[PDB]
RNA sequence: CGACUCUUAGCGGUGGAUCACUCGGCUCGUGCGUCGAUGAAGAACGCAGCUAGCUGCGAGAAUUAAUGUGAAUUGCAGGACACAUUGAUCAUCGACACUUCGAACGCACUUGCGGCCCCGGGUUCCUCCCGGGGCUACGCCUGUCUGAGCGUCGCU
RNA sequence: AGAUCUUGGUGGUAGUAGCAAAUAUUCAAACGAGAACUUUGAAGGCCGAAGUGGAGAAGGGUUCCAUGUGAACAGCAGUUGA
RNA sequence: CUAAGGCUAAAUACCGGCACGAGACCGAUAGUCAACAAGUACCGUAAGGGAAAGUUGAAAAGAACUUUGAAGAGAGAGUUCA
RNA sequence: CGCGACCUCAGAUCAGACGUGGCGACCCGCUGAAUUUAAGCAUAUUAGUCAGCGGAGGAGAAGAAACUAACCAGGAUUCCCUCAGUAACGGCGAGUGAACAGGGAAGAGCCCAGCGCCGAAUCCCCGCCCCGCGGCGGGGCGCGGGACAUGUGGCGUACGGAA
């Protein structure tokens, strides 16, 4: 039976967390995760889903460096200096 | 009319920039008119409201001559409490009623060292206007 | 955006419109039918002195 | 299962965490418009990411 | 399908244009900005014209324009040999130089170097330590004679 | 009675971090009435000691740092964490040194025709 | 040449576009030659190549390779250019003399291609609709 | 007479249209036009007295310092705070700090296991155990050290 | 006013079909506002060791345990409950 | 004109980013999918797909207290200009 | 039958540097369809476009003629107007399609190799001293190391150049 009763059979996971991206496509049998292809040196990125594209690109999470950068950036990233003690 | 290219007036910037302005300014955008002895006194016309200062109501309600002295300035709902501008609600205890620091006229400052500073910063500024456009 | 949103005008055109204009504002009845409330006026083509 | 490693019993762990009412206080936040927890999740109704 | 009489038409609209199409709602921003880099670059430099260098006297080349003439990209070499003006100082005093033009008839070089002598008569040089006039012009008609100059240098006139 | 950072500084390493050894003793035992019921104030505490555990470990950090820089002045080679941190692009590009040196053949020639001043009379 | 690769030949199309063998990469052997090299290394700067070599099967370039942050390099002006960002991988953009040959860069009437730097600027100038403000 | 059904109206329900509003969009324009091995983007996990989300933050964790400001934050509680032997809050942000994955860097990971050098302890220098600190990726450049060659030679 | 139109809401059908696979429940008492369904006791049966028993793997992820509630859910109910 | 070596600013482009200004545009089935804890809830093994959801009042003054009910729910009373 | 010099290679957790990955609207180099139109369809068209790969910067690319021209001649590149839906291409069918001159925006030019001359005049690194720190430079010294005659630097580049 092609419906219901082989639906019961299913007990064994294609896919586990991806240490990259944190996705649940990190195919186990292939190592390769099936969202960034995590092994790859480079992020898996295609032009033919920009809702892919941007449901994780820049500015979509934390930018915890690039906010301080952006911040840093109006006052010509000055360093080594404080302001004049009261 | 407004001529700078670089301050809005649009009306959805302007009412966003009022409802999320942060305190230190929610302090400056909730002042209050001094009364006349006191634009007489320090030449000064408004004042940002203040913890401990007398003021009395001209707008509502609560109008009167009565002088009641500010018990808390509530910068997140934009109003003020005063001493005897309160109401009773169902189970007897009284409340505090909130009224906006722009319908009330101060008729005592609550002075230290930054008021007073504020005040001749105030005082010279106009002073200085002034001069120049007389 | 390419609506097309704006119109060129014959520069001649213009000035005719401009000189239609400035000649009916020499006119009592066409000012005050545009509702100007030019009762008390001295005179419709009202010239004032360098001074202003 | 028992047998888990151990970032899949992490990440049980702050399922479990996360899936709690909101205080009763929240309510009486000034401007609050919440009501309650809209993220709720049941064992047996919906199923885990994992 | 036609329609009675009228004009074969072809449109060349079978290639997707709509992907690239040029507005110009940045056109009288663009104007701002031209003509604010001008004002820039003339207050920047003060004394000398703002147009820039002087340019040539050419004829222009085709049978359809040969009876007009225009300015030219810079003075030929041979066109400051006879006018007596050193290639290299040329630049320094606003003349701009073609190294690459020749002079095939005597009559525009003769006309070009009038217009050197012209330029360089008409030419106030201001000495590199104004403290210091060395050889440069007398300071009287540098005092309030000079001012800068509107428009091209000597316009090319038919 | 709060601790400041202004008169931390005066202070050397020993009591510095004494004062910081009995701060954390002090949460510690703040946690302990936290979790065996306690009271309202010593909740409130607790914010108020890993403040002043935050203020006593920036101010030892910040004096090493200082330090640090104070040795490493004047010296070839310094710790990464000592270099600036402009731009990785910022970082890469050419000092102003070997930027604004010219050629012998380019000075030569700014020598001997350098830009003049000069206005044109109409 | 360069075989293209499709599985088994087959390229799923109208006939013009059946070809398989007798096509030609488009770039030389000499800029494939310069692209492996600035590939493999990539913090060195590809300044030009040459002919050493060739054989049935194999052609030999020699690839010239400039490390831009040595400091004979980096204080000699004339060779300060190759030091600046810009000119980074030139033989993946086709900037040095074997790649720019592929490009149809040129003056005159046989390279009208190319005016305004490159095939797709004029491309696109030549394929843009210029909807003024006034028409 | 009633029930039932139909039509109309009053009222009450169900439903959320219309209208009014708008801290949202869309479009146009302007000025800048700046990421990362000194560890980016992204992800995971934690951090509040009471806190699940959002937001902010990183074991110094809903923030430290500094500067400006100048009496609040607030849902409750608590406790500061002579505002001058210096100051709540907010803003700015140049000092400091910044967990684990991730180009991700000792090897490997749906697990875990090493090696080298210092420090402390159990030891009472000797290297076993425990803890801490610093190193240990690939490619490549200049130089250094150590080498290889029945490669080319010289002397013996 | 139509597009087997899009989204939302509402009728007749209609208190209708239906709540019928695997033999079966009954008496008394307790708690409780409220008991065919909870709990205790007594009786009658069933699974009948290839079990409706006792334990695991995969998978689930707190469903485990105790206390409290009777809004919603457990297609009747509930004082019971994953 | 002088190939098979090299550099070079400006005018030019900009549906990503930082920060602004504006509009004969839209007005919660519209305008971005997203005016709101939205790339969220949820679905699929995965690639990926992807919502719905704005408005008390000027001020909570958010109905004290009595009364029937086990409660939900009512009848009075009260706040408010409503 | 060992010791040296060079050449060509190798190792190192050697000293000090550099690259990787992200964004990717604009830009550069490749690769590259079919739907579609032709009232069918195969060349053609869609289109050197979508998809795919690589590489940058605040812009990029191009760029100072192995040019346009044929005139009484202009004179790097890039952008706008026009040339012009034109010359031309095309089952010469559907369709495609520039450039020169002209008017403007901007305007800026230059450097090597080579031929030569000058006692390698040249460059890098390590130690020491002084001036500075704030992006790490300036000066002086070292019978201090290395690169370099298998060619560094100065003059000099087609507009001629040198003596
Ligand atoms: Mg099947
Ligand atoms: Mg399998
Ligand atoms: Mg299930
Ligand atoms: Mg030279
Ligand atoms: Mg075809
Ligand atoms: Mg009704
Ligand atoms: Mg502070
Ligand atoms: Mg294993
Ligand atoms: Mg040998
Ligand atoms: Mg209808
Ligand atoms: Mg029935
Ligand atoms: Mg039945
Ligand atoms: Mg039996
Ligand atoms: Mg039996
Ligand atoms: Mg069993
Ligand atoms: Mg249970
Ligand atoms: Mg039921
Ligand atoms: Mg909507
Ligand atoms: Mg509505
Ligand atoms: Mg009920
Ligand atoms: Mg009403
Ligand atoms: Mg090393
Ligand atoms: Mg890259
Ligand atoms: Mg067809
Ligand atoms: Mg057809
Ligand atoms: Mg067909
Ligand atoms: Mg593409
Ligand atoms: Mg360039
Ligand atoms: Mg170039
Ligand atoms: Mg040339
Ligand atoms: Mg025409
Ligand atoms: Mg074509
Ligand atoms: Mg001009
Ligand atoms: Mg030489
Ligand atoms: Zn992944």
């Amino acid at each position: 039976t092609k419906g219901t009763s082989s639906f019961g059979k299913r007990r064994n996971k294609t896919h586990t967390l991806c240490r990259r991206c944190g996705s649940k496509a990190y195919h186990l049998q292939k190592s390769t995760c099936g969202k960034c292809g995590y092994p790859a040196k480079r992020k898996r990125k295609y032009n033919w889903s920009a809702k892919a594209k941007r449901r994780n690109t820049t500015g979509t999470g934390r930018m915890r460096h690039l906010k301080i950068v952006y911040r840093r950036f109006r006052h010509g990233f000055r360093e080594g200096t404080t302001p004049k003690p009261k | 009319m407004k001529f700078n290219p670089f301050v809005t007036s649009d009306r959805s910037k302007n009412r966003k920039r009022h409802f999320n302005a942060p305190s230190h300014i929610r302090r400056k955008i909730m002042s209050s008119p001094l009364s006349k002895e006191l634009r007489q006194k320090y030449n000064v016309r408004s004042m940002p409201i203040r913890k401990d200062d007398e003021v009395q109501v001209v707008r509502g309600h609560y109008k009167g001559q009565q002088i009641g002295k500010v018990v808390q300035v509530y910068r997140k709902k934009y109003v003020i409490y005063i001493e005897r501008v309160q109401r009773e609600k169902a189970n007897g205890t009284t409340v505090h009623v909130g009224i906006h620091p722009s319908k009330v006229v101060i008729t005592r400052l609550k002075l230290d060292k930054d008021r007073k500073k504020i005040l001749e910063r105030k005082a010279k500024s106009r002073q200085v206007g002034k001069e120049k456009g007389k | 955006t390419w609506r097309r949103w704006h119109r060129r005008v014959n520069t001649t055109q213009k000035r005719y419109a401009i000189c239609s204009a400035l000649a009916a504002s020499a006119l009592p009845a066409l000012v005050m039918s545009k509702g100007h409330r030019i009762e008390e006026v001295p005179e419709l083509p009202l010239v004032v002195e360098d001074k202003v | 299962s028992s047998h888990k490693t151990f970032r899949i019993k992490r990440f049980l762990a702050k399922k479990q965490k996360q899936n709690r009412p909101i205080p009763q206080w929240i309510r009486m936040k000034t401007g609050n418009k919440i009501r309650y927890n809209s993220k709720r999740r049941h064992w047996r109704r919906t199923k885990l990411g994992l | 399908a036609p329609s009675r009489n009228g004009m074969v038409l072809k449109p060349h609209f079978h290639k997707d244009w709509q992907r690239r199409v040029a507005t110009w709602f940045n056109q009288p921003a663009r104007k701002i900005r031209r003509r604010k880099a001008r004002q820039a670059k003339a207050r920047r430099i003060a004394p000398r014209p703002a147009s820039g260098p002087i340019r040539p006297i050419v004829r222009c080349p085709t049978v359809r324009y040969h009876t007009k003439v225009r300015a030219g990209r810079g003075f030929s070499l041979e066109e400051l040999r006879v006018a007596g003006i050193h290639k290299k100082v040329a630049r320094t005093i606003g003349i701009s130089v073609d190294p690459r033009r020749r002079n095939k008839s005597t009559e525009s070089l003769q006309a070009n170097v009038q217009r050197l002598k012209e330029y360089r008569s008409k030419l106030i040089l201001f000495p590199r330590k104004p403290s210091a006039p060395k050889k440069g012009d007398s300071s009287a008609e540098e005092l309030k004679l000079a001012t800068q100059l509107t428009g091209p240098v000597m316009p090319v006139r038919n | 009675a709060k601790i400041k950072a202004r008169d931390l500084r005066g202070k050397k390493k020993e009591e510095l971090l004494k004062q910081l050894d009995d701060l954390k003793v002090e949460l510690s035992q703040l946690r302990v009435a936290k979790v065996t019921g306690g009271a309202a104030s010593k909740l409130s505490k607790i914010r108020v000691v890993r403040k002043s555990i935050a203020r006593v470990l920036t101010v030892i950090n910040q004096t090493q740092k200082e330090n640090l820089r104070k040795f490493y002045k004047g010296k070839k080679y310094k710790p990464l964490d000592l270099r600036p941190k402009k731009t990785r692009a910022m970082r890469r590009r050419l000092n102003k040194h070997e930027e604004n040196l010219k050629t012998k053949k380019q000075q030569r020639k700014e020598r001997l025709y350098p830009l003049r001043k000069y206005a044109v009379k109409a | 040449g360069r075989k293209r690769p499709v599985p088994k030949g087959a390229t799923y199309g109208k006939p013009v576009h059946h070809g398989v063998n007798q096509l030609k990469f488009a770039r030389s052997l000499q800029s494939v030659a310069e692209e492996r090299a600035g590939r493999h290394c990539g913090a060195l700067r590809v300044l030009n190549s040459y002919w050493v070599g060739e054989d049935s099967t194999y052609k030999f370039f020699e690839v010239i390779l400039i490390d831009p942050f040595h400091k004979a390099i980096r204080r000699n002006p004339d060779t300060q250019w190759i030091t600046k960002p810009v000119h980074k991988h030139r033989e993946m953009r086709g900037l040095t003399s074997a790649g720019r040959k592929s490009r149809g860069l040129g003056k005159g009437h046989k390279f009208h291609h190319t005016i305004g730097g490159s095939r797709r600027a004029a491309w696109r100038r030549r394929n843009t609709l210029q909807l003024h403000r006034y028409r």
